[PDB]
RNA sequence: ACGACCGUAUAGUACGAGAGGAACUACGGUUGGUGGCCACUGGUGUACCGGUUGUUCGAGAGAGCACGUGCCGGGUAGCCA
RNA sequence: CGAGUGGCUUGCUACCUCGAUGUCGGUUCCCUCCAUCCUGCCCGUGCAGAAGCGGGCAAGGGUGAGGUUGUUCGCCUAUUA
RNA sequence: GUCGGGUGAGAACCCCGACGGCCUAAUGGAUAAGGGUUCCUCAGCACUGCUGAUCAGCUGAGGGUUAGCCGGUCCUAAGUCAUACCGCAACUCGACUAUGACGAAAUGGGAAACGGGUUAAUAUUCCCGUGCCACUAUGCAGUGAAAGUUGACGCCCUGGGGUCGAUCACGCUGGGCAUCGCCCAGUCGAACCGUCCAACUCCGUGGAAGCCGUAAUGGCAGGAAGCGGACGAACGGCGGCAUAGGGAAACGUGAUUCAACCUGGGGCCCAUGAAAAGACGAGCAUAGUGUCCGUACCGAGAACCGACACAGGUGUCCAUGGCGGCGAAAGCCAAGGCCUGUCGGGAGCAACCAACGUUAGGGAAUUCGGCAAGUUAGUCCCGUACCUUCGGAAGAAGGGAUGCCUGCUCCGGAACGGAGCAGGUCGCAGUGACUCGGAAGCUCGGACUGUCUAGUAACAACAUAGGUGACCGCAAAUCCGCAAGGACUCGUACGGUCACUGAAUCCUGCCCAGUGCAGGUAUCUGAACACCUCGUACAAGAGGACGAAGGACCUGUCAACGGCGGGGGUCUUAAGGUAGCGUAGUACCUUGCCGCAUCAGUAGCGGCUUGCAUGAAUGGAUUAACCAGAGCUUCACUGUCCCAACGUUGGGCCCGGUGAACUGUACAUUCCAGUGCGGAGUCUGGAGACACCCAGGGGGAAGCGAAGACCCUAUGGAGCUUUACUGCAGGCUGUCGCUGAGGACUCUCACUCCGGGAGGAGGACACCGAUAGCCGGGCA
RNA sequence: GUGGAAGUCUGUUAGAGUUGGUGUCCUACAAUACCCUCUCGUGAUCUAUGUGUAGGGGUGAAAGGCCCAUCGAGUCCGGCA
């Protein structure tokens, strides 16, 4: 996490970047399996270490409030 | 005095220009004589230098390899289709007519064919409300509610990358590096950190700008400058 | 550093050479243009009136 | 080329109700200044002698370099205070 | 109230320099003035003595160390004849 | 550097030898640029060389650079040019679009060379030997041939393979030393041809429900381990090359750590890390061809730039030579280079100065200020406060240890790797030199790293993330261009432009009267064209009607410019200072008052505070961390001081050689006074004064240096500003032309945009040309 | 325990920078130098080469800084006696 920022950039900013990059560093659960072996390969592109898959997704989440939205309308 | 920062921007010279050469693709609709028939496949996704998100490469049916604005959700081997009979699922460009009322949509045409100007920056999307045999009105991320001809295509889906924002650059060192991808001179200096003869805010004992900061519409390039034509300014009220 | 005797050291380069047209040392070989007889610019030779006292 | 102060005896005296408390003179010392000197103390002393680290001359012996002594210990003369 | 002396302060003047007389404070080193702070010799005293107070002659010598302040000045300490 | 010696008319510095030194990322080796013959040889000294010269990068004459396989050449990069088109009064000017060409010599991509020998000077180029590449021709094979692969790629961490080097063991060859028995050198051998293959990927078998595996992550019934196999690496191993070559000789063998080279795994991105030629894909023999340009040398304290043989500046590769140690550090030493950071001789060598060592007692008394100097120091063990954004503060602070010698233990495969143990033992001192933090506290500022005045300012100034406001739906906002056109934009509001504030934390009050910007507007004001009236056989001109933007007027808006008082228990002008903070880096009075601290404190800190003249994104308060930022206190330390001394090195002084500059109206041995345009060596009066020379520190020549920056003057200049004067771009708006059909409206045919086209949108508007009104320090 | 993040720390590695000495120099070695001291040193890093922007214009993390010893408007020549 945000550790590697020794006592720079003052809270918000910093707690943030953890709160961001711990959900960007969970365990996700790939659309075309259903393992839990997503992983971001880069900004807003993800992937399988299982099967395979590259997805466009959000850019610290795979899934989006937004992307959602879509599937349902 | 001499020309202001703005104006030296005009002039397209290296520091204002943006590193084209380093870009990939012109993100564009497809151009289908007729029939809807055109479809390809999702070979891999790429990230876009030009947009700071993910684009997806495409190979369609007749041999054409070329990359895609891809919405959230799309992934390799996917088959995605364009023209005025694919089906309604994202990733697919059709008619805003052959579009359902209610479904977001992104990379929007302005005028039928132009290959799509509206919603395409990192998870935006519009909103596709009213059809009509003449008008489709569609709402873009602005919130603007945009009268269109129902033929303009569009994708479905949200535009992938959503949630860019939300992370703070943190650091100058950040800034600089998303800056350099961009057609943008980084950093900034205040007007008021200047010399008189170098912006209008400029000189003084002390920092403040000279006159009142909002300027009319009418001002001449060079003094334009501060609070352009501003309908009110602050938060009160 | 000193603008001066300490940035003479990286002057190094090569810019204006013998030029094929004229034979003056003002080729400029960056620009491939010749400053003193517009060989590269000019199909008609560079001159003009200020060279020479206004009356003369 | 000497200026000034403190102390002792004078004296707990003269004076004074008392409290308190002189001097002339003779002495001893301090301070500042001055001129000189180096037995004594002290400093220096890359003269000298020893210890010892690294390295090089194979080891030993004996040495060089480490800023114009590598460092440390002692220090004669002379010059000094 | 009246008469003066000095030429440290301030003010006034605009004589001298604008083809430049390097502006404060300090420091270092030298000479001087006396309207004398100490020291020598004196006078008066509301001079018992001791300690003072005032005044005279007198520039040989001395007149030091520090705390704040760039400070001069000055404020403050402790020594001091 | 010294002693000998050589050459020579002449030798401190030209050459030989010895002795003594200097350089170790350079003072060595290879080179880019740049230079341009400086390279080699002979002959010289009038020039050049900080003295001299027999020397030379100097003078003169001769000579020297050899390539199918090293570069160029070729390809394409940012980008550049030419032609066309278009603009412009016009061009040698100018943007776009086409086409073509150009654009990389160390250091981008790239068909192919190694070893030895040779010259005064070249050398992967010549010679000897061996090898390789491309193209073409002949012949045999092949009919496959274009899909694909490669060229071809970021930053951080990391495993394995592995050569050189270094080291260790042992043998051989040669050398050194001479109490030992050690110490040093060598022990060689290419391109290429052939062959082997770890890693990754994949296949079969197998059949794990918990096993497999790693330095770490990880892997699996979507099939784990194991077993067998396909593909598959080195500038590497192995064989040939090689009774080639090289060596006086021997002409080794194993090992460890392993640069190069090869091949993997992991992690990061609001950052995504060239392209094209070419190569492969796609055999073999023989033969022929492989032209053209570069090639010397320097590459730097004398061959380059800096006027100089300039203490400056100037890119790449050698980062693996030894000891040392964490180390590409110090220090010492090889190989290699050098004594040319090029004037010498002499005086115990004075004063004075530059660098520097040591100073007793005291210990910041010095000073604006501890400026300068000093103290501390490496490693391990113990131990560690306030505060804090929980990261940090922290190496806090403080305490202890530290060498050598003997014999061992533990970790590891092992190191010539690491950690410890017991005993013995020397010194004043064991990180023994070298290397190597002094520590703590309070206050101010900016959050942090970062930026800056090349050449007196590095800061508190700028930047920054973060906060905030504004403009814009893209035929946009903003901006460049006279135009043709263009940047932003291979972009699309999670965008980008234009501004303010400047991390975090707690917060950010009241005011729209003025000014600014914006919106609305009955009425008022508001130009020109067209229209009406008067006038004129026409015209000038006068007037009327209509009325755009704009203004009046109204509203909105202060994280917009800015404001937040006097008086009384409202008045100016809208409001009348809220939270905080406060003698402030803001406080005139001021050394404010009280306290702390000191012998004494215009300082510092805390409290008070009526604030000459604090205060909320002109941001307020506050704040951990950080700081060559400003002030202050303490411990430690000390030649900063009391108060100076002695010493070291280079100068200084004497001698040989070389050899300037500044400055100069004249006269000139002055001193005390006076006088004078009131600041005199020169006048006046006196005093003093024999001439010359050496050294000194600089009193005076209002010393030398600069036609004063201060100040004023000039109907001087320039930059800058604005509600100064006058105008000029630009924006908005009305009108005319392009412009067409039937105070509001439809259409399509020009014209514009979208679409490959069909066609779609828009449409007489817009654009453009002309003109009128308004705004208009953007500019003159 | 492993892992090895960081506009992270020490650091004369290379390299970059330039705080104090207001030292040395100041007719210099130098029209911006020398020495000691000091800062940064995996990044908004440093650097070579190529290449783009030109004078009321560039460029500027802004100092009116920089644009060949030239900058509150480069340099050259002309207007110009
Ligand atoms: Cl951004
Ligand atoms: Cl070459
Ligand atoms: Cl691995
Ligand atoms: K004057
Ligand atoms: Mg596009
Ligand atoms: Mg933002
Ligand atoms: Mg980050
Ligand atoms: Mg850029
Ligand atoms: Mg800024
Ligand atoms: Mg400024
Ligand atoms: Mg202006
Ligand atoms: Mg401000
Ligand atoms: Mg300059
Ligand atoms: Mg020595
Ligand atoms: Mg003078
Ligand atoms: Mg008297
Ligand atoms: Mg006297
Ligand atoms: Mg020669
Ligand atoms: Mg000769
Ligand atoms: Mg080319
Ligand atoms: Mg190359
Ligand atoms: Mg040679
Ligand atoms: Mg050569
Ligand atoms: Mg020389
Ligand atoms: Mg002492
Ligand atoms: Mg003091
Ligand atoms: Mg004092
Ligand atoms: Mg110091
Ligand atoms: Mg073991
Ligand atoms: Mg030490
Ligand atoms: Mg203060
Ligand atoms: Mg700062
Ligand atoms: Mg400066
Ligand atoms: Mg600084
Ligand atoms: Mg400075
Ligand atoms: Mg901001
Ligand atoms: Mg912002
Ligand atoms: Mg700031
Ligand atoms: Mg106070
Ligand atoms: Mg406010
Ligand atoms: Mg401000
Ligand atoms: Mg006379
Ligand atoms: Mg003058
Ligand atoms: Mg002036
Ligand atoms: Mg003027
Ligand atoms: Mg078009
Ligand atoms: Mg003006
Ligand atoms: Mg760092
Ligand atoms: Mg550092
Ligand atoms: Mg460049
Ligand atoms: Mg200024
Ligand atoms: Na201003
Ligand atoms: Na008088
Ligand atoms: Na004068
Ligand atoms: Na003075
Ligand atoms: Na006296
Ligand atoms: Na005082
Ligand atoms: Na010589
Ligand atoms: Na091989
Ligand atoms: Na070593
Ligand atoms: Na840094
Ligand atoms: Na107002
Ligand atoms: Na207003
Ligand atoms: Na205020
Ligand atoms: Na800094
Ligand atoms: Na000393
Ligand atoms: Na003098
Ligand atoms: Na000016
Ligand atoms: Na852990
Ligand atoms: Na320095
Ligand atoms: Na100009
Ligand atoms: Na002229």
């Amino acid at each position: 996490r945000t550790g590697r920022f020794g006592p720079r950039y003052g809270l918000k900013i910093r707690v943030r970047v953890a709160d961001v990059e711990i959900k960007h560093k969970k365990k996700h659960k790939c659309p075309v399996c259903g393992f839990k072996k997503l992983k971001r390969a880069g900004t807003g592109i993800w992937m399988c270490g299982h099967c395979g898959y590259k997805i466009a997704g959000g850019c610290y989440q795979p899934e989006t409030v937004a992307g959602k939205a879509v599937m349902k309308a | 005095g001499r020309r202001i920062q703005g104006q030296r921007r005009g002039r397209g010279t290296s520091t204002f220009r943006a590193p084209s050469h380093r870009y990939k693709a012109d993100l564009e609709h497809r151009k289908v004589e007729d029939g809807d028939v055109i479809a390809g496949t999702v070979v891999d996704i790429e990230h876009d230098p030009a947009r700071s998100a993910p684009v997806a490469a495409v190979e369609f049916e007749d041999g054409d390899r070329r990359l895609i604005l891809a919405p959230e959700g799309v992934g390799v081997g996917d088959e995605l289709q364009v023209g005025v009979d694919a089906e309604i699922a994202p990733g697919n460009t059709l008619p805003l007519a052959e579009i359902p009322e209610g479904v977001p949509v992104c990379n929007v045409e302005s005028s039928p064919g132009d290959g799509g100007k509206f919603a395409r920056a990192s998870g935006v999307n519009a909103q596709l409300l009213t059809h009509d045999r003449n008008v489709a009105v569609v709402k873009l991320p602005s919130g603007e509610m945009k009268r269109l001809d129902p033929q303009c295509r569009a994708t479905i889906g949200v535009v992938g990358g959503g949630g860019r924002t939300d992370k703070p650059f943190v650091k100058a060192g950040n800034k600089h590096h998303k800056m350099k991808a961009r057609g943008t001179k980084w950093p900034n200096v205040r007007g008021v950190a200047m010399n008189a003869v170098d912006h209008p805010f400029g000189g003084g004992g002390r920092q403040h700008p000279g006159k009142p900061k909002s300027i009319s519409r009418n001002a001449p390039p060079g003094r334009k400058v501060g609070d352009i034509a501003s309908k009110r300014t602050g938060r009160g009220g | 550093t000193g603008a001066g005797t300490p940035s003479q050291g990286k002057k190094n380069t090569t810019t204006h050479t013998k030029c094929r047209r004229c034979g003056e040392k003002s080729y400029h070989t960056k620009k491939k243009v010749c400053s003193s007889c517009g060989f590269g610019k000019s199909a008609k030779r560079r001159d003009y009136e200020w060279q020479s006292k206004a009356g003369e």
